[PDB]
């Protein structure tokens, strides 16, 4: 940096932070000082699809205590599919935070209402990425809190899932850009275990892009961003 | 003033839109649906078809019962009050017990 | 509370949604497909049809039956439990043996 | 366990797409078509319309017999083997001889 | 290849036979595709689905080869 | 809100909004003194007044200090 002490100072913290198989990026700064952010655990670029389901509106931001969290690999629209499982949750005490392809329809409507009496507490975000991309990202999500992806795709209906499948953690933290898992049950020999495996991902990437999106993976289930 | 069917008609009254209990304690909020349930409020004589002899109707006056909501069921007002005027045909079954 | 259907119709419950066990060993997935299958809960008295008498239904309380599933059928929810509500016309056969 | 329909109803098994032997020698291979013989398995007590009595069917147990693949016939599986049930009305024919 | 149907009888005989099954078909997709994960997710058959080698006339003479190999007739 | 299960039809005297007095012609509406839970007013005020804070740009700063205005100070 042309002999700029406090960059490499900056560089070499970041480093010290996120490990070595964590991902540092640079971007334009709000004010005139250097700063660095280092986001702990897991976090993707997800907003609450349901903004009438903050439960702090000081952050402006949605904060389940110990939830359970349901993985839906495809798209959701009713209610239907939902009331079985949304029923074990509700008899449990326990909130739930639901990552789907989407949440719309008259689903997310009564959702709503459902959290605005107290029946339950219920989150609804986006799936992280698109394409091929999101099922390899969302089952990501499942190794860390010990739930089972409910993918339409290989023979799976929503509606059969019971508590068994669903994913659990210590704190999740939701705002109007992103959502975040605060520690998930995790068994620690299948976390380290699905990284290694992707770890191997980025040894056969047989370009620069398979390389990139890998490693950054790699980095929101091992050390930092 | 109340209403008097004429012959094999019933008159109804309708019952609770989606009531939120559905699931088990989930208040399954109204997902753009209805209800199939109602008490029957006024009945006809009963069916005069093939001439002879004209047959009662099943259903009594107070009845709980499950119609189906198709074409011949018909909304009036009566004391500003939503009522249904069906026939028996339409009346599937009755809620008992 | 249970059901009470009205002379000629027949109330029943669905069966397995393509059980996987056809073609022999194979779990045949969910080919987008449904049932015809059906346990007999309940039975009216009967049609009444050409005004004289009254004739029963060949079907009693908790047959198990074969039906077409057509626009005669319609669904509904006792206790929240999926229930079929059809006539005897559309009952095909039953599965004995 | 075997079928048992419903009175009017007759449950049948269909016989071989396009037997190659048709115009003599000529193995016509299949050409995108059906068959409309089929084997008779089980009949029903018979139509019961018209309130008094109730007629038998005039084909049995075994029966050869044409019909018309319509509407009216639908697709079963009992033990896993491909079975027809059509009303008497849909019955054309019996071959013999 | 698209529906589970025309498998059944085959399928079930290498399934009563115990050594597991490649398929090079023209494509499979649908439920076809999808229940046949279901059937080695389980442990009832090991099957397998890559598409044909090649496109158009050229595919169908290549498929064949892959049959001469093997000792199998192209259906 | 017809959006978060609820209907026009089921809305009483209860739901209704007062003022003490309307104003409105051919191109503005103006509510003159309403209600108004005091301590609700300033809650919401000072919300707002944090959502300019955490506003990611110059326009989601623009409309909340003005919408601030019309429920504070004056325009």
């Amino acid at each position: 940096a042309n002999s700029d002490e406090t960059v490499g100072k900056l560089i070499a913290e970041a480093m010290d932070k996120v490990g070595k198989e964590g991902v540092i990026t640079v971007e334009d700064g709000t004010g005139l000082q250097d700063e660095l952010d280092v986001v702990e655990g897991m976090q993707f670029d997800r907003g609450y699809l349901s903004p009438y389901f903050i439960n702090k509106p000081e952050t402006g931001a949605v904060e389940l205590e110990s939830p359970f969290i349901l993985l839906a690999d495809k798209k959701i629209s009713n209610i239907r599919e939902m009331l079985p499982v949304l029923e074990a949750v509700a008899k449990a005490g326990k909130p739930l935070l639901i990552i789907a392809e989407d949440v719309e329809g008259e689903a997310l409507a009564t959702l709503v209402v459902n959290t605005m009496r107290g029946i339950v507490k219920v989150a609804a975000v986006k799936a992280p990425g698109f394409g091929d991309r999101r099922k390899a990202m969302l089952q990501d999500i499942a190794t860390l809190t010990g739930g089972t992806v409910i993918s339409e795709e290989i023979g799976m209906e929503l509606e059969k899932a019971t508590l068994e499948d669903l994913g659990q953690a210590k704190r999740v933290v939701i705002n109007k850009d992103t959502t975040t898992i605060i520690d998930g049950v995790g068994e620690e020999a299948a976390i380290q275990g699905r990284v290694a495996q992707i770890r191997q991902q980025i040894e056969e990437a047989t370009s620069d892009y398979d390389r990139e999106k890998l490693q950054e993976r790699v980095a929101k289930l091992a050390g930092g961003v | 003033m109340n209403i008097r069917p004429l012959h094999d008609r019933v008159i109804v009254k309708r019952k609770e839109v989606e009531t939120k209990s559905a699931g088990g304690i989930v208040l399954t909020g109204s997902a753009a649906a209805k209800s199939t349930r109602g008490e029957v409020l006024a009945v006809g004589n009963g069916r005069i078809l093939e001439n002879g002899e004209v047959k009662p109707l099943d259903v009594k006056v107070g009845d709980i019962v499950i119609f189906n909501d198709g074409y011949g069921v018909k909304s009036e007002k009566i004391d500003n009050e939503e009522v249904l005027i069906m026939s028996e045909s339409d009346i599937l079954a009755i809620v008992e017990a």
